[PDB]
Formats: C-alpha cells, sequence, structure tokens
RNA sequence: GAGAACAGAAAUCUCCAGUAGAACAAAAGGGUAAAAGCCCCCUUGAUUUUGAUUUUCAGUGUGAAUACAAACCAUGAAAGU
RNA sequence: AAGCUCGUAUCAGUUUUAUGAGGUAAAGCGAAUGAUUAGAGGUUCCGGGGUCGAAAUGACCUUGACCUAUUCUCAAACUUUAAAUAUGUAAGAAGUCCUUGUUACUUAAUUGAACGUGGACAUUUGAAUGAAGAGCUUUUAGUGGGCCAUUUUUGGUAAGC
RNA sequence: GGUUGCGGCCAUAUCUACCAGAAAGCACCGUUUCCCGUCCGAUCAACUGUAGUUAAGCUGGUAAGAGCCUGACCGAGUAGUGUAGUGGGUGACCAUACGCGAAACUCAGGUGCUGCAAUCU
C-alpha cells in the first residue's frame, strides 16, 4: 500500500581503479570530472600487496558521488552502453545495483588521447523517501521492514522504468 | 646460607599485647588541607561573629 | 622412561591444563572417546551400565585408553562391533610435570610430562549402553577395564534409559506419546515453551493427544 | 588544469601495514575460469 | 531479517542497553553531564541551563535546572507564542530564534524580579554585548546554552536565540564568531548583517529578490505574505513590533480550557489498546493448537 | 621479581559492575556532599582521576573538605597496633552517601515521638533497643493438622 | 553478507548486519562507543609560585600519583576541560 | 622502670542490630572467552577431490571446513551467578530541633556554606556481655638464626625436604 | 489518558516478525537568495509551513517468540563452609556433633515506571 514507498536514486557513484598513482589517475579523476561537474576523490590504498604493485595509502583510485536528476542522466547515459539489460546477480538482496563499462567513450564523451581509454563501476544506491532517519544526527532510527529496498521489488521497479529486462536466473 | 624468608607468626600478639586502640576523636578536629579559599573567608566570617558580641 | 604411576594419584595439585602459559604439553594417550555403534539410535540400547569412581585420584590418559581398549575389545570379541555403544566420560585435561634430574634442586619447576582426568567420588569413568539382553557381558566388560585402574571403581546399572536423563517409565511416558524426536546419536525433546507455530513443524506426531 | 585535491579518508582503526584475514592464497581456486 | 543476520539468544543476554534518552537518539550525555554538573562547593545552586531546540518549524526556548527525580523547568517560552506579539508566518527564521531569545529573555526575570533592573539592550543596532552586572546590586541571570545534538555552525538560529536572550537581559556566556557575519579571516563581526539577520534582512531581500525575476517560486513559498498585503520592506517594523510587543508584557498567558483534561483522557483512550489476560493468551493459543495441528 | 604498584591486585575490584559499563549516570553528580556527611568508598574503574587506593575500598568515612570535583574523606587506617589519620582526596563518582546511619536517625526521631507520647499519658517510656528474646508459651493444635510420621530412607543409586 | 569494467583469495566503490568480537607506543590487567577509538580544526597547561594529600613507609626519603590555593594561558557558542 | 592527669569516666582480639565492601570455595559451559567427545541437519557462482561432462555461475556424488539445534568433558593466570569464615562504618548531650548574627567565600538573590547567640526535650540518655578502672608522657634492656601441631597452601615422585 | 521539549531509574525499556494508530504534536517532506558545509544541500547550514504523506519515524497491541526482570519449603537444607573429638579408614578419603548456607535446575508470574513544563478530540 504505497502513497509515500516510492522508490528514488540516492546517490549514483563512479569509481575507476586505477591500480597506480600519478599521471593514470590525475587523469582518470579528470574522466570523472568532465563526467560529473563536481571534483572527484581519489581513494588511497589500505595495504600493501605487491602483487599488484601499490603502497598504503597510495592514491590508486578515484570514485565521485552524483545525487537527484543529474544521477538518471549519467545512469541512463551508460545503461545504453548495456543495451538496458543487466544480471539477476548485480542486485544487492538490499536492493541497490550496479554495473560496469570499459571504453568510457561509450558515455558522450570525446576520446581525447591525452588521457586514453578507461572503464568505470557503476553503482546505484536506491532508497524511498524517509531515508534521512538512517543518517540524520537526531533521533537516527532504522525503516520498518515493509519500508525497505528489497530485491525483488527493485528489479520490477528496474523493468517497469527503462524497459530492460532481467536475466537469466 | 639459606635463612627464613619473612612470616607475619606472633605479629598479632605483640600488637594486642599493649592492644589495638581506638583513634581518639576530638570535637573541633584539624583543619588541615581544607579550601584556603574556604578557610580565608571562614577566618573574617569568624573575626565577624567574634567583633560581633563586644 | 614414563614415571610409575604413584607418583601422580593424589589431586596434590591445582588443575594444570594447556594453556597459553603451559603450552609445551604432550599429546593425551587416549584420543577416541566414543566406540562401538556410537550411530546407534537411543531406542537401540535402554540398558546403561556405569563405571564409576569411589575414590578423589587422578587417572592416567595412558591407563585411560589402555583400558578403553581393554573393555572395547572384549566387548566387540563377545557381543559384535555394533552391540554396545561405549562412551569414556573424563578427558585428561590435567598435564603433570616432572623435574629432570652439576646441579641442585634450585629453580625445579618441572616440564610437563604426561596427562591425566581428575575424577571425584561417584564420578562416572566409563559409560555404556546396550539392550538388557547383554548386560552380562559389557559388566563383564568394564570389570576388567576396572583392573587397569588405580582405586576402586565400582560397577551400577542406571535406571536411565541409556544415554538420557530420564528413567525407563519416564521416557516410555515421554515417546509413546510423542515428544521424543531421534537425532543422530541423541534425541531431543518437546518444549511447552517457545513459538507455537515452529512448535509444531517438530514434532508433529504428537497433538493428536494420543499415540 | 588537473581537479582539485580531494582525497577520502577511511573510518578503520586498522594501522598496520597487513593483508587481512581473508587475503590468503588459501581461497583461490583451482582452474578458476581463466578466460582463454 | 536475513538468516544469516539473526540474533542469538547468547548475544541478547549479554548485551547492554543504552540509556533510554540515549536508544532514542535524544540526549548527548557526554554533553549533558558538563552543563548540568555544578561546583560541589555551592552544593545546591542549581546549573540553568537556556535549551534551545528545533521541531520541524517551531521553536522551544525553556530555562531548566535538573533534580535527582528529573529536570524542572523554570521558565518556558515557545515560538508558536508570536502570534500573541505581532507575527504571523515562519516561526523558525533566524528572527524567531532571537525573538522567543527576547521573550523568555524577559519572561524569566519579572518572575524573577530584575525586570526593571537588566532590561537588556533595547535600541538593538546588534551589537556584541554581554548583560554586566549592575554597580552594588544583584548579579544578572546567569543560564548557558543547552543547544542539544544541534552542530554548532558559524551563523545558525541556535544562536539566534542566543542574541536574543543574551539582548533580553539574561546574562548567556557566549562568544561572536558563529552569529551570522562573522567574517572567516579577518576574526571580527559585520553587526550591519547582524542587525540585518535579527530583523529579517535575508527574508525581506529575498522577498525582494523573487518578486521581480520568480513570480512563480514566490507564488507559494511567502503564499502567506502575499494573502495578507505585505511586502519585504516593511518588515524591520513587524519585529521591532514585537520586540516592543514582549519587552512590555512577557507574561504567558496559556490556551483557553477548551475539552477540559478529563475529557482528552477519554477521546484518547478509545485508541490506548490494553495488554491481554493470561487466560486468554492461554485460549488464544489454545484456540491454535486446535485450529492447526488437530488434522484441520 | 615481586611487583607492587599502585593499583596491583586490583583486577576485578576496579572491574565494572558487569552489564554496567559506560559513562556514569548522572544522579551520582546531582547528590551533593557537605562536610561531616559519613560517605562510603567504592572506585569507579571507568574514571581514573582522583580515584581511592585500594585499601580504602569498601571504606567508610567523614568528608572534611569539599571542593569543585572532590570530597576530601576522612579514614582510619590501622598501620601496626594503632589507628592513624588517612586523609584522601577523592572525585564524587567514588563517594556514596551512607546507610551507615540510618537506622539511629530513623530511631532518634522515632524514639523522641515515642517520648513525646510518653509524657503526654502516664509515662511509660520504653525506647531501648533490646536483643531477640526467646520465645513464650504457645498452643499447637491438631485440628486438620494431625501430624505425617516419617521415617529415615533406605538407599538408592539414581544415575 | 550481498553487490560493481579489467579485478584474481588480496586493489577501489555501495548497501546491509555488527556490545566492541577493534583500536588506544609497549607487558598485562583494568577502562572507553555522538568515546578514551578514526578524520579534521585551533593549540603548548609537558608552563609559573610555594604548601597539603595517596601508595611504598619508620607513617624517613625517592619515584609516581590525587585534590585545592595563587598566576599567566589553550580550546570551545558554551557549561566546561 | 619511673610515674603523671583523672576517675564512673572513658574502655574491649566478644556478641547483637543497621548499613557497606569483596570474587575465594562451590557452581557454570545447549552463558562470554579458551579447551574438548560424538553424531544429526544445513550452506556455497565461493577448498580440494570425483561419474555424466565440449563446457556451464552445471546437475550430481565425496571429503572438507563454516551455520543451526543437540551431545561427552574441562580452567591458577576463564566466568554470568556466588557463599562460609574473615572485613569498613554507625548504635546520642561532641544528641536532636527551632528561632536568625558574622563573612572578603558562594548565590540571580541574607541564596547557600561554615562558625556562632537565644530557646525547646535528662539517665530506657537510647543494643548485649564485661571492666582489679581510663587516659597520657619520658627513658632504657634484651631480641632482630627460630622451630613445631591442626587447618589453608606453593615447589618437589618424595623427604624427619 | 495521547503528544512534545527536558529528564531520573537505565532492557519489565533491548531483539525478531506481524498488526493498528483519531486529534494535536513530532516526523517525513519543499526550496537554494542569504549565513554555513560538502566529492555529493545525502549529512550539516539556512528559507518556506507554502506544495505533499502516515509509507516510514515515533506510540500501542500480537507471539505456548528470543532476551530481560521478579517469585517459590522447584532443586536444596544439596554443594561449599566456621567450630569439635585420642571419630572411621593403610591411604585416598569419609561419616557424626554445634552453626552458616549457595549456583545451576525447575515451575510460576511480569514486559517499563516516573519528574518538570507546554499542548490535544
Ligand atoms: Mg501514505
Ligand atoms: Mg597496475
Ligand atoms: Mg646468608
Ligand atoms: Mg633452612
Ligand atoms: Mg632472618
Ligand atoms: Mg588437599
Ligand atoms: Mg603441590
Ligand atoms: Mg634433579
Ligand atoms: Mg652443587
Ligand atoms: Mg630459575
Ligand atoms: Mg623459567
Ligand atoms: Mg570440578
Ligand atoms: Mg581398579
Ligand atoms: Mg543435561
Ligand atoms: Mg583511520
Ligand atoms: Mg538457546
Ligand atoms: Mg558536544
Ligand atoms: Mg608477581
Ligand atoms: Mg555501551
Ligand atoms: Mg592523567
Ligand atoms: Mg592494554
Ligand atoms: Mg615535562
Ligand atoms: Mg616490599
Ligand atoms: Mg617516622
Ligand atoms: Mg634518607
Ligand atoms: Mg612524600
Ligand atoms: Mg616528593
Ligand atoms: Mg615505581
Ligand atoms: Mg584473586
Ligand atoms: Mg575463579
Ligand atoms: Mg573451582
Ligand atoms: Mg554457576
Ligand atoms: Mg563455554
Ligand atoms: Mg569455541
Ligand atoms: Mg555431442
Ligand atoms: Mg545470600
Ligand atoms: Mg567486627
Ligand atoms: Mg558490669
Ligand atoms: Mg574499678
Ligand atoms: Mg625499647
Ligand atoms: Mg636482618
Ligand atoms: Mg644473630
Ligand atoms: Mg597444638
Ligand atoms: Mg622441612
Ligand atoms: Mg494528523
Ligand atoms: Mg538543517
Ligand atoms: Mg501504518
Ligand atoms: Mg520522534
Ligand atoms: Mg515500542
Ligand atoms: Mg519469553
Ligand atoms: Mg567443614
Ligand atoms: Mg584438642
Ligand atoms: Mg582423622
Ligand atoms: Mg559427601
Amino acid at each position: 500500500q504505497n502513497p509515500m514507498r516510492d522508490l528514488k536514486i540516492e546517490k549514483l557513484v563512479l569509481n575507476i581503479s586505477v591500480g597506480e598513482s600519478g599521471d593514470r589517475l590525475t587523469r582518470a579523476s579528470k574522466v570523472l570530472e568532465q563526467l560529473s561537474g563536481q571534483t572527484p576523490v581519489q581513494s588511497k590504498a589500505r595495504y600493501t600487496v605487491r602483487t599488484f604493485g601499490i603502497r598504503r595509502n597510495e592514491k590508486i583510485a578515484v570514485h565521485v558521488t552524483v545525487r537527484g536528476p543529474k544521477a538518471e542522466e549519467i545512469l541512463e547515459r551508460g545503461l545504453k552502453v548495456k543495451e538496458y539489460q543487466l544480471r539477476d546477480r548485480n542486485f544487492s538482496a538490499t536492493g541497490n545495483f550496479g554495473f560496469g563499462i570499459d571504453e568510457h567513450i561509450d558515455l558522450g564523451i570525446k576520446y581525447d588521447p591525452s588521457i586514453g581509454i578507461f572503464g568505470m563501476d557503476f553503482y546505484v544506491v536506491m532508497n524511498r523517501p524517509g531515508a534521512r532517519v538512517t543518517r540524520r544526527k537526531r533521533c537516527k532510527g532504522t525503516v520498518g521492514n515493509s519500508h525497505k529496498t528489497t530485491k525483488e521489488d527493485t528489479v520490477s521497479w528496474f523493468k517497469q522504468k527503462y524497459d530492460a529486462d532481467v536475466l537469466d536466473k | 646460607a639459606k635463612s627464613k624468608n619473612h612470616t607475619a607468626h606472633n605479629q598479632t600478639r605483640k600488637a594486642h599485647r599493649n592492644g589495638i586502640k581506638k583513634p581518639k576523636t576530638y570535637k573541633y578536629p584539624s583543619l588541615k588541607g581544607v579550601d584556603p579559599k574556604f578557610r580565608r573567608n571562614h577566618k573574617h566570617a569568624l573575626h565577624g561573629t567574634a567583633k560581633a558580641l563586644a | 622412561a614414563r614415571r610409575p604411576a604413584r607418583c601422580y594419584r593424589y589431586q596434590k595439585n591445582k588443575p594444570y591444563p594447556k594453556s597459553r602459559y603451559n603450552r609445551a604439553v604432550p599429546d593425551s594417550k587416549i584420543r577416541i572417546y566414543d566406540l562401538g555403534k556410537k550411530k546407534a539410535t537411543v531406542d537401540e540400547f535402554p540398558l546403561c551400565v556405569h563405571l564409576v569412581s569411589n575414590e578423589l585420584e587422578q587417572l592416567s590418559s595412558e591407563a585411560l585408553e589402555a583400558a578403553r581398549i581393554c573393555a572395547n575389545k572384549y566387548m566387540t570379541t563377545v557381543s559384535g562391533r555394533d552391540a554396545f555403544h561405549l562412551r569414556v566420560r573424563v578427558h585428561p585435561f590435567h598435564v603433570l610435570r616432572i623435574n629432570k634430574m652439576q646441579q641442585g634442586m634450585r629453580g625445579a619447576w618441572g616440564k610437563p610430562h604426561g596427562l591425566a582426568a581428575r575424577v571425584d567420588i561417584g564420578q562416572i569413568i566409563f559409560s555404556v549402553r546396550t539392550k538388557d539382553s547383554n548386560k552380562d557381558v559389557v559388566v563383564e566388560g568394564l570389570r576388567r577395564a576396572r583392573y587397569k585402574f588405580p582405586g576402586q571403581q565400582k560397577i551400577i546399572l542406571s535406571k536411565k534409559w541409556g544415554f538420557t536423563n530420564l528413567d525407563r517409565p519416564e521416557y516410555l511416558k515421554k515417546r509413546e506419546a510423542g515428544e521424543v524426536k531421534d537425532d543422530g546419536a541423541f534425541v531431543k525433546f518437546l518444549s511447552k515453551k517457545g513459538s507455537l507455530e515452529n512448535n509444531i513443524r517438530e514434532f508433529p506426531e504428537y497433538f493428536a493427544a494420543q499415540a | 588544469l588537473p581537479p582539485k585535491e580531494i582525497v577520502k579518508s577511511n573510518t578503520s582503526s586498522k594501522k598496520a601495514d597487513v593483508p587481512p584475514p581473508s587475503a590468503d592464497p588459501s581461497k583461490a581456486r583451482k582452474n578458476r575460469p581463466r578466460p582463454s | 531479517a536475513f538468516q544469516k543476520d539473526a540474533k542469538s539468544s547468547a548475544y541478547s543476554s549479554r548485551f547492554q542497553t543504552p540509556f533510554r534518552r540515549r536508544r532514542e537518539g535524544k540526549t548527548d550525555y557526554y554533553q549533558r553531564k558538563r552543563l548540568v554538573t555544578q561546583h560541589k562547593a555551592k552544593y545546591n545552586t542549581p546549573k540553568y541551563r537556556l535549551v534551545v531546540r528545533f521541531t520541524n518549524k517551531d521553536i522551544i526556548c525553556q530555562i531548566i535546572s535538573s533534580t535527582i527525580t528529573g529536570d524542572v523547568v523554570l521558565a518556558a517560552a515557545y515560538s508558536h507564542e508570536l502570534p500573541r506579539y505581532g507575527i504571523t508566518h515562519g516561526l523558525t527564521n533566524w528572527a524567531a530564534a532571537y525573538a522567543t531569545g527576547l521573550l523568555i529573555a524577559r519572561r524569566t526575570l519579572q518572575k524573577l524580579g530584575l525586570d526593571e533592573t537588566y532590561k537588556g539592550v533595547e535600541e538593538v543596532e546588534g551589537e556584541y554585548e554581554l548583560t554586566e552586572a549592575v554597580e552594588d546590586g544583584p548579579r544578572p541571570f546567569k543560564v548557558f546554552l543547552d543547544i542539544g545534538l544541534q552542530r554548532t555552525t558559524t551563523g545558525a538560529r541556535v544562536f539566534g536565540a542566543l542574541k536574543g536572550a543574551s539582548d533580553g537581559g539574561l546574562y548567556v556566556p557566549h562568544s561572536e564568531n558563529r552569529f551570522p557575519g562573522w567574517d572567516f579571516e579577518t576574526e571580527e563581526i559585520d553587526p550591519e548583517l547582524l542587525r540585518s539577520y535579527i530583523f529579517g534582512g535575508h527574508v525581506s531581500q529575498y522577498m525582494e529578490e523573487l518578486a521581480d525575476d520568480d513570480e512563480e517560486r514566490f507564488s507559494e513559498l511567502f503564499k502567506g505574505y502575499l494573502a495578507d498585503d505585505i511586502d519585504a520592506d516593511s518588515l524591520e517594523d513587524i519585529y521591532t513590533s514585537a520586540h516592543e510587543a514582549i519587552r512590555a508584557d512577557p507574561a504567558f498567558k496559556p490556551t483557553e480550557k477548551k475539552f477540559t483534561k478529563e475529557q482528552y483522557a477519554a477521546e484518547s483512550k478509545k485508541y490506548r489498546q490494553t495488554k491481554l489476560s493470561k487466560e486468554e493468551r492461554a485460549a488464544r493459543v489454545a484456540a491454535k493448537i486446535a485450529a492447526l495441528a488437530g488434522q484441520q | 621479581g615481586k611487583s607492587h604498584g599502585y593499583r596491583s591486585r586490583t583486577r576485578y575490584m576496579f572491574q565494572r559492575d558487569f552489564r554496567k559499563h559506560g559513562a556514569v549516570h548522572l544522579s551520582t553528580y546531582l547528590k551533593v556532599y557537605k562536610v561531616g556527611d559519613i560517605v562510603d568508598i567504592k572506585a569507579n574503574g571507568s574514571i581514573q582521576k582522583g580515584m581511592p587506593h585500594k585499601f580504602y575500598q569498601g571504606k567508610t568515612g567523614v568528608v572534611y573538605n569539599v571542593t569543585k570535583s572532590s570530597v576530601g574523606v576522612i579514614i582510619n587506617k590501622m598501620v601496626g597496633n594503632r589507628y592513624l589519620e588517612k586523609r584522601l582526596n577523592l572525585r564524587v563518582e567514588h563517594i556514596k552517601h551512607s546507610k551507615c546511619r540510618q537506622e539511629f536517625l530513623e530511631r532518634v526521631k522515632a524514639n523522641a515521638a515515642k517520648r513525646a507520647e510518653a509524657k503526654a499519658q502516664g509515662v511509660a517510656v520504653q525506647l531501648k533497643r533490646q536483643p531477640a528474646q526467646p520465645r513464650e508459651s504457645r498452643i499447637v493444635s491438631t485440628e486438620g493438622n494431625v501430624p505425617q510420621t516419617l521415617a529415615p530412607v533406605p538407599y538408592e543409586t539414581f544415575i
């Protein structure tokens, strides 16, 4: 019974896991910067493996949080790249979803070999109204089970919009 | 050479020879270690109560 | 090499287990504690005969294993591999120390030497379940294991059904009603407490208010 | 012009420079897909 | 409630619950301790906080002292009260904060007796000032600002109540660097700006900024302000209007009897459901044993 | 060798009274103390400043000084064969008003009451405590109380 | 735990569960969740003056520590610390 | 040893009552942590095996570890609980209560705090038992190798250790 | 009685799953000119109270629910323990006398109470 169980997108976060520092990242962040409009966030390495040739705190990734209408733009702008179809995996049982795309030039943006080509992780986190309880300061509460985003209810929301299809099993 | 190390053997008997005896409570006990700001005022408070009764 | 058992008969020290501190301890000389048809069901073996200590002593893991094999052997050899369920009910967690002899008794803290189980008076050592047709045989098994042990211990027939904590009539009342439900070695029981719906998928045979 | 330098910071108490417990070669797979 | 997540009897047995008012995310006890507690050499003289909270668009300002059996309210003043005083809309604006500030900033002092004494600042030019003590006379009422779980950002309205509480006459120790118009770099304050916020100059100027660039969001936002024919100008005078109005009478008159209390006790208990008897539960589950297991 | 630090052996003494950890509830800072109050000493392991030494745990004494965070408590410590006067500067969180006198104060008001009502009518005062006296004669009836004759029980095994 | 190009057990991103199972130089034991832990901002109270107190004790000393007094400061809207 | 000030005054290796503190004994482990026997049921795109397999994020067997509800057994340096014996304080005249001075402290405040004046209630004046009384000061000897028994208890196979 | 702001005790208050909530209040909720903060007006700041919903919050009820709290001659006068004997026993250990006396278990009952202020069919 929903007058108010009306699923929004809360953030979309792009993320390019450039497994090194320096030029390749400061350009892959430029990529999100002329995809987001926002200044993106460098992510430091957590620990050191040296199979991946990295060091703890090395600035080896960039990501960016985009919200509201601007998120629908980039979401659909990349949902095209995947033909409006992703899989029955790929949905968290907690309701959210995301996808990956190599060759980031299929999002409108031009090629400019002063950067090269990058892949992106797309993650779409969704929620109904009144997600404030979980993230506001005063009286931080947790939402009723009646109201939390589930998987079955969010693939149906994904089918209903976009004329997507769900996938095998 | 190894001698005995320690004991409290017989030390209660000695303590009780001249007993263990109570701490001799005093009306008007000492003011040792009482807030000086309070003492400074309490001094003038009582020179006041004293000079009063003349 | 192994010191004679009289040097550790009595519970002279406080429990010295394997620990973050003790930690150098040899392996127990008894490592298997269930024997025979341990997979059997509770109905399979109503009768239960205990070997119970009458002393406050320590039983060496060396003597524990040595006595389980002596008993379990005699049992199978005259009853069959799956004719009985033998459970030894004392695990030897107490580490015995030893002082390895140009010095004296300066700094004389022992190194671990062996293990032992600390048994009270009335403490059960061997518990074994079979069906009453056996009892003569299995009793005679415990009697022979007894000879492996320091200190008087006595056999006794349980008033209980096998390894259950209920006497036989109280058990039959419980099962010929339908409150018992088999489990691998053991059984579960019908609680009057907890969720009623989740109480009825398990033990459905009951609630006919009849057999 | 390279974009402004904003760096995420982590809430993890762990400060040692060591792989976490699950990061162990035990949990790989013998003949995982390995595109040929 | 994913199967991989349900909590053990062991988890719940050994679990320590926080204080109720912390479970309700309502009290900063770490803050409450250091607000409430008093210097032990003063021995009842209570630590009066000026609690300032914010409903979704209504402003609460009580002055509370604490007691082992429960905090006791000396005076209260609500930002829904300003209708009484000349104010009708948006009673959450910074200038309603200042208003209710002023309101309890005078309400108590008459309830106390320092009303003719300690009138506060009246000619409100928006200066930074504290209500200084009088030569050879009682020291001003001293209370401290319990802002609860508000996050003290520069120029927020919790400090608007502060400015009015301070300006009414209460002695509330406070600095200036989180009063709107504090300059980030030069450690100084613009009073021309703060007097604005005390009165409205940021919402008045919002009105004169929407009346000729967007009449389609001025349409509904500020709906009321058109519906009573008063434009921006003109706003400084609905607030100085009230400043006079409360300094003249603070008196708290309360609401009219209006279906007296026992009637409410009746017409809400219709909706308060009371627990079931043990025999009911015993039969309620004795229904179920027949209705489910007894072969339908 | 041996170790005798200021908090040696306090492991469980300063332990935290389980499922009651956390910030101390606020009543203990709302309690007030005047010179001469008889207070108990129990340390609060959460509050390391101003805490009593272990010896004064479980001990009771009298307030001789009051300051902003702390009371000063006077304690009679027995060293050798004689008592010495020890003066502890303790934090309010380790201090508890004592019910050790509460009978005596409850009983002095009750005494003067019975004394008021004793000089009020013929003077029958009778207000000193006496210990439990032995029972008085009584008559045990057997109406519906005829006795169960009990015998000792034989030896069973039960295991 | 469930999820996202390369990406693999381990790189980075998101949500959910999470009474502390972490972290707080070190030994261990206490203690700590809008913190005592993590990130950030401002700092030098690790300062000045001479006393009292607790532990060890002879109720000496030293080490260490506690609660006030008198200064001059730090921080915070603030009470405070 | 010398005494000295006092004397029904206070006094006590005791009980009683009122109120505290404690983590040992026991107990506990289908409570935390750490051990430990046994099955039963689960669970993987996610350990290795292994029939059908071109493969599969594939079905299926297998042994594994994890989860669930059970099961045998344990702890000086584990524990929710938790004794006995020991242990702090209180049981009046230095009491209780009221009236309203002093101050430079403290309060919004003659508010409080502390110390005071005047006043009201006598030995059932506030439990038991005892008391060849109680308290106080000075100076000095010898000693500063100890050993034994019940109980508790460490090391040691043990010892008249 | 409901509700809010501030509370005291800090699970009889927490956990799991359902269900109901009038009025008012809280809430979710709209906006980005201004102070303020962010990678993101999500949080934080401000503005509106207008445009919107009881969906969630929050309140209450249900459950042979988990946990928790209480009670009982439930277990148990058991375990342990102070005191005694030129008591038993080779010993290990054990019984008796005068006292004190648990924990588990088991059954039964219970599921927040309450202070100040304001407000409500
Ligand atoms: Mg709705
Ligand atoms: Mg690389
Ligand atoms: Mg020598
Ligand atoms: Mg010798
Ligand atoms: Mg010597
Ligand atoms: Mg012994
Ligand atoms: Mg020994
Ligand atoms: Mg040797
Ligand atoms: Mg030699
Ligand atoms: Mg050595
Ligand atoms: Mg060594
Ligand atoms: Mg035992
Ligand atoms: Mg034998
Ligand atoms: Mg059992
Ligand atoms: Mg960190
Ligand atoms: Mg359970
Ligand atoms: Mg704070
Ligand atoms: Mg030591
Ligand atoms: Mg906590
Ligand atoms: Mg410190
Ligand atoms: Mg540590
Ligand atoms: Mg220094
Ligand atoms: Mg020493
Ligand atoms: Mg000396
Ligand atoms: Mg010297
Ligand atoms: Mg010293
Ligand atoms: Mg010194
Ligand atoms: Mg030292
Ligand atoms: Mg101990
Ligand atoms: Mg223990
Ligand atoms: Mg024990
Ligand atoms: Mg127990
Ligand atoms: Mg366990
Ligand atoms: Mg385990
Ligand atoms: Mg083919
Ligand atoms: Mg008891
Ligand atoms: Mg005593
Ligand atoms: Mg006499
Ligand atoms: Mg005499
Ligand atoms: Mg001499
Ligand atoms: Mg010597
Ligand atoms: Mg000599
Ligand atoms: Mg003797
Ligand atoms: Mg010897
Ligand atoms: Mg409504
Ligand atoms: Mg806000
Ligand atoms: Mg609803
Ligand atoms: Mg609420
Ligand atoms: Mg509720
Ligand atoms: Mg229950
Ligand atoms: Mg005994
Ligand atoms: Mg004798
Ligand atoms: Mg004997
Ligand atoms: Mg016995």
